[PDB]
């Protein structure tokens, strides 16, 4: 009961959530936000 | 009737152009650091000279002798051309003695401004990767450069638009 109930479902929940987060990051809206962060840090490195 | 041969100094004077415009804090900071290194590391074989006056009026096919004497009271006799013309051969004199020389000209800001002249010197470029960096670097000086920030930017991208070659 514990192995199938507590541990197996914990395995599934982490897997499903991990897949959803992976797809979320690659949406067009999120990519632009990360790209802005990259360019700002490059400017800071160049300015430094 | 361009001659096949032109007279140039033995070894090239070193002219380094500021990223935007010389005579201001941000640009002057760029060359003096390089001025320090060339004097220290290469001491005893490099001579530094500053061209306070103009140097862009180096002409060779204008007239036989425009303003030969200062007593002519001519338009060019009392102008600044006489001193600029006299400064050309000083660079020649420094070249003949085997020591490399540099030019701290505070007026020339473009390669074509001093490319057709008889100097034909070595041109060094100091540039920032992006104008976004330059504008904040200017801001790091203080409020004094904010008045001249506008003219500071059009003077930058003009040099970038010049071909690298």
């Amino acid at each position: 009961l514990i192995i199938i109930g507590s541990f197996f479902m914990l395995n599934l929940v982490l897997g499903v959530l991990s897949g959803e987060f992976a797809k979320e990051r690659e949406r067009v809206e999120n990519r632009r936000a990360f790209l802005k962060l990259r360019r700002q840090q490059q400017i800071e490195r160049e300015l430094n | 009737h361009v001659p096949p041969y032109d007279v140039v100094p033995s070894m090239r004077p070193v002219v380094l152009v500021g990223p935007s415009l010389k005579g201001y804090e941000v640009t002057d900071m760029m060359q003096k650091a390089l001025f320090d290194f060339l004097k220290h590391r290469f001491d005893g074989r490099i001579s530094i000279t500053r061209v306070t006056a103009d140097l862009s009026l180096a002409k060779r096919s204008v007239l036989n002798n425009p303003g030969k004497r200062t007593i002519i009271e001519r338009s060019s006799a009392r102008s600044s051309i006489a001193e600029v013309q006299s400064e050309i051969e000083r660079i020649f004199e420094l070249a003949k003695s085997l020591q490399l020389v540099v030019l701290d000209a505070d007026t020339i800001n473009h390669p074509a401004q001093l490319a057709k002249t008889s100097l034909a010197p070595i041109i060094v470029f100091v540039k920032v990767s992006s104008p976004k960096v330059l504008q904040r670097l200017i801001r790091s000086r203080g409020k004094s450069q904010m008045k001249h920030l506008t003219v500071q930017m059009m003077a930058y991208d003009k040099l970038v638009q010049c071909p690298p070659e």
